[PDB]
């Protein structure tokens, strides 16, 4: 009908020096038309494999395809900095509709970091016009998985905050991320203490920042 | 040399229009079908369709046949994609792809050989507005601009006129539920020159015409 | 280099 492709699994975190093993599901026999790409954010997807096992041009040794039918397998033996990107399953078998996979994402694995916690008012500026924003940042961290939990007077917080998580850091292989809660100017003004919440692995309990109001 | 270009995005209102563009060069542009694949923000890749070596041919997704048409001019090197009452399912990152030589007769390969960068397709009911620039002041030190409300993507930060670059973290943006962005940038610096040293961000959303310099401080 | 055919028309 159209040929679902699955791959597994979604993400995939390992160390530089290790071997990658993926793979991609058919629905239904491809037969051997399968192909793989490279995909580095902002950067033009790559044929990699094509043919389920033939390297295409340029492509070094250490990546190597395998499978028949439905199951596949895209093997790095010696994975280098810049093997870790999104890899994505594609069949040619039967099409329209040429068909992928959801992509796995392979990713650096490293010693548990833990974050930096930081707290940031609403600066006046921003209050004249009506609304508040409070930011937290966490700074440089692994694993990726982290939690941010906003407090104002002790009520828990949920639905007006947003998240956004940097890219895996090309030195350090850690994450950072901002969140950032919005209210009115005057709920602002009308609580004290407002706090930022973490928890992660590499804490051994939550890290709580907070400042009152005021101050 | 084998190069591909994309043009012709932007941005468009739901039910607006569009024309896409992809240039092929290092290469006997006829010899190849090209095709066209998306990727829609935090989600994979979908293919949308293709066209003809020759031009005679045309495939094209469940999704979106009536709404695009692909063609091209061969003499020029070129092909294009009409597209027609965009939704928001058509946002996205829209890379045209090479189909690999099918020896042939009148063939296709099904085989992306080459691809470009992309070109992008932002589809919003919002209107362009510049950006609000807010310190994230200092209380080593972290310290930062909130650089908020603007339509639409993207926006470029830079500290102390790209002197400061260091300890940089700018994260990528938020779309919030006005139709607006919304983004953080903040850097870590001594608490000893808090007092002097300054430490300004640099704002420039070059789609609407916007450039903000903003100083942080205690 | 050239590759198989998958679709014809």
């Amino acid at each position: 009908m159209e040929i679902v492709l699955t791959q597994s699994p979604a993400t995939l975190s390992l160390s530089p020096g290790e071997r990658a093993t993926l793979s991609c599901r058919a629905s239904q026999s491809v037969g051997g038309y399968l192909t793989w790409y490279q995909h580095k954010p902002g950067q033009a997807p790559r044929l990699l494999i094509f043919d389920a096992s033939i390297r295409a041009t340029g492509i070094p040794a250490r990546f190597s395809g395998s499978g028949s039918g439905t199951d596949f397998t895209l093997t790095i033996t010696r994975l280098e900095p810049e093997d870790f990107a999104v890899y994505y399953c594609q069949q040619r078998s039967m099409w329209p509709p040429v068909t992928f996979g959801q992509g796995t994402k392979l990713e650096i694995k490293r010693t548990v970091a833990a974050p930096s916690v930081f707290i940031f008012p609403p600066s006046d500026e921003q209050l004249k016009s009506g609304t508040a924003s409070v930011v937290c940042l966490l700074n440089n961290f692994y694993p990726r998985e982290a939690k941010v939990q906003w407090k104002v007077d002790n009520a828990l917080q949920s639905g007006n905050s947003q998240e956004s998580v940097t890219e895996q850091d090309s030195k350090d292989s850690t994450y950072s991320l901002s969140s950032t809660l919005t209210l009115s100017k005057a709920d602002y003004e009308k609580h004290k203490v407002y706090a930022c919440e973490v928890t992660h692995q590499g804490l051994s309990s939550p890290v709580t920042k907070s400042f009152n109001r005021g101050e | 040399q084998v190069r591909l270009v994309e043009s012709g995005g932007g941005v468009v209102q739901p039910g607006g229009s569009l024309r896409l563009s992809c240039e092929g060069s290092g290469f006997k542009f006829g010899d190849h079908g090209i095709h066209w694949v998306r990727q829609a923000p935090g989600e994979g890749l979908q293919w949308l369709t293709v066209i003809s070596s020759d031009g005679t041919d045309e495939r094209y997704t469940d999704s979106v046949k009536g709404r695009f048409t692909i063609s091209r001019d061969n003499s020029k090197n070129t092909m294009s994609l009409q597209m027609n009452n965009l939704r928001p399912e058509d946002m996205g990152l829209y890379y045209c792809a090479r189909d690999g030589k099918c020896g042939g007769g009148r063939c296709y390969s099904g085989l992306l050989d080459y691809w470009g960068q992309g070109t992008m397709v932002t589809v919003s009911s919002a209107s362009f507005k510049g950006p609000s620039v807010f310190p994230l002041a200092p209380s080593t030190a972290a310290l930062g601009c909130l650089v908020k409300d603007y339509f639409p993507e993207p926006v470029t930060v830079s500290w102390n006129s790209g002197a400061l670059t260091s300890g940089v973290h700018t994260f990528p943006a938020v779309l919030q539920s006005s139709g607006l962005y919304s983004l953080s940038s903040v850097v870590t610096v001594p608490s000893s020159s808090l007092g002097t040293q300054t430490y300004i961000c640099n704002v420039n959303h070059k789609p609407s015409n916007t450039k903000v310099d903003k100083k942080v401080e205690p | 280099t050239i590759y198989n055919t998958t679709l014809k028309y």
